């Protein structure tokens, strides 16, 4: 039935999507050669959702890879599962972005987005029922931010009735990875708030904190954080591929999770998370998953949700469970902590149950929360952006390409209006 | 019958060039 076109831009996006496709190929029993060698019919029942069948018992992941520098794509091709992608969809330039959003959005993106869109159209014409587009990208990377904004605008113009989902890496509250992160983040949000349907805000800081405190990892890598992000990504769309007692596709998620069209940024979560030694000491139950999900320390977004209220909560469970068990847990959660949900939305939690657990687990659950506390993140970004813009810090790099002061001013105004809207609804 | 070639040298009034205060308002 429904299908998904996975778009993968930037260095961050390329790495996250490589790990994501490794996980997806593992879930469907597909070896690095593309030949299916699984053990269950459900692996092939909805294999078309992400894979095109190239005759010869081989399947090609319906993925599109975008970058302005060929090094990351070289690493992807040479690494494991590098041959799993049909080499037709490696669309890359030569200049690179240099973390300049203006560059990647007006010059290098303007040069490469035509080939990117041609590949997108070719992949979409092969679809029986296109459901939504997925974009994996960071907000700080010039390639990620610029290519994402430009390509999202173009695709929204071409397909106005399709779902535009993005998984964005947001700036950290303590340590910056790029000096000009604020300009890129502000100019990216200034378009994401207009063209996207929903955006999942994942911060690397929260990932480090979770993998250190919970998983007890001492040497975490980008691979481990990408593994967590990929587990979340797979839990998001597990209902589009496997049967269950209560299924919910992308359209129901977008409807239930976005009360007003502009308040569409969410904080994802995941459960269960345990260290290796502690696995033998804690029973895996639905109450345990519910307790782990609704906890501030397990939020992958660097924002304490106890500082605001929730507009809505999505909780997709995986594995065999009792419906009454999940319902009772959700009722207890809403009743004991009613002070953290807005008074103008009753029945704040929408749930779904998939009958296929992640490999190695008896059951799991994916958390998706629309909390008004993300105004903290947006206000921090706005304040830092204002502090930099008041002194024309690094402004000439953006102005030389074609941007003017009016664009930065309008972006700041839009950001502050979004913050004011979140404050209004809290 | 000579005198040393001493000149009165001064960078009198030099203003900055980077408009670091142009958006201070
Ligand atoms: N989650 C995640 N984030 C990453 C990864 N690699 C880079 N990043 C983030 O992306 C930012 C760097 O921007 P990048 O995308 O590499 O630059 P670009 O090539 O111009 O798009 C940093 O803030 C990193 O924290 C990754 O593998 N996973």
């Amino acid at each position: 039935m429904r299908e998904i076109v996975h778009i993968q831009a930037g260095q961050c996006g390329n790495q996250i999507g490589a790990k994501f496709w490794e996980v997806i190929s593992d879930e469907h029993g597909i070896d690095p050669t593309g030949s299916y060698h699984g053990d269950s019919d459900l692996q092939l029942e909805r294999i078309n959702v992400y894979y095109n069948e190239a005759a010869g018992n081989k399947y090609v992941p319906r993925a599109i890879l975008v970058d302005l520098e060929p090094g990351t794509m070289d690493s992807v091709r040479s690494g494991p599962f590098g041959q799993i992608f049909r080499p037709d969809n490696f669309v890359f330039g030569q200049s690179g972005a240099g973390n300049n959003w203006a560059k990647g959005h007006y010059t290098e993106g303007a040069e490469l987005v035509d080939s990117v869109l041609d590949v997108v159209r070719k992949e979409s014409e092969s679809c029986d029922c296109l459901q939504g587009f997925q974009l994996t990208h960071s907000l700080g990377g010039g390639t990620g931010s610029g290519m994402g904004t430009l390509l999202i605008s173009k695709i929204r113009e071409e397909y106005p009735d399709r779902i535009m989902n993005t998984f964005s890496v947001v700036p950290s509250p303590k340590v910056s990875d790029t000096v000009v992160e604020p300009y890129n983040a502000t100019l990216s949000v200034h378009q994401l708030v207009e063209n996207t349907d929903e955006t999942y805000c994942i911060d690397n800081e929260a990932l480090y904190d979770i993998c250190f405190r919970t998983l007890k990892l001492t040497t975490p890598t980008y691979g481990d954080l990408n593994h967590l992000v990929s587990a979340t990504m797979s839990g998001v769309t597990t209902c589009l591929r496997f049967p269950g007692q209560l299924n919910a596709d992308l359209r129901k998620l977008a409807v239930n999770m976005v009360p007003f069209p502009r308040l569409h940024f969410f904080m994802p979560g995941f459960a269960p998370l345990t260290s290796r030694g502690s696995q033998q000491y804690r029973a895996l139950t639905v109450p345990e998953l519910t307790q782990q999900m609704f906890d501030a320390k397990n939020m992958m977004a660097a924002c304490d949700p106890r500082h605001g209220r929730y507009l809505t909560v999505a909780a997709v469970f995986r594995g065999r469970m009792s419906m009454k068990e999940v319902d009772e847990q959700m009722l207890n959660v809403q009743n004991k902590n009613s002070s953290y949900f807005v008074e103008w939305i009753p029945n704040n939690v929408k749930t779904a149950v998939c009958d296929i657990p992640p490999r190695g687990l008896k059951m799991s659950a994916t958390f998706i929360g629309n909390s008004t506390a993300i105004q903290e993140l947006f206000k921090r970004i706005s304040e830092q952006f204002t502090a930099m813009f008041r002194r024309k810090a690094f402004l000439h790099w953006y102005t030389g390409e074609g941007m003017d002061e009016m664009e930065f001013t309008e972006a700041e105004s839009n950001m502050n209006d979004l913050v004011s809207e979140y404050q209004q609804y809290q | 019958k000579v005198q040393i070639i001493n000149k009165k040298l001064d960078l009198s009034n030099v203003q900055s060039k980077c408009g670091s205060k142009d958006n201070i308002k």
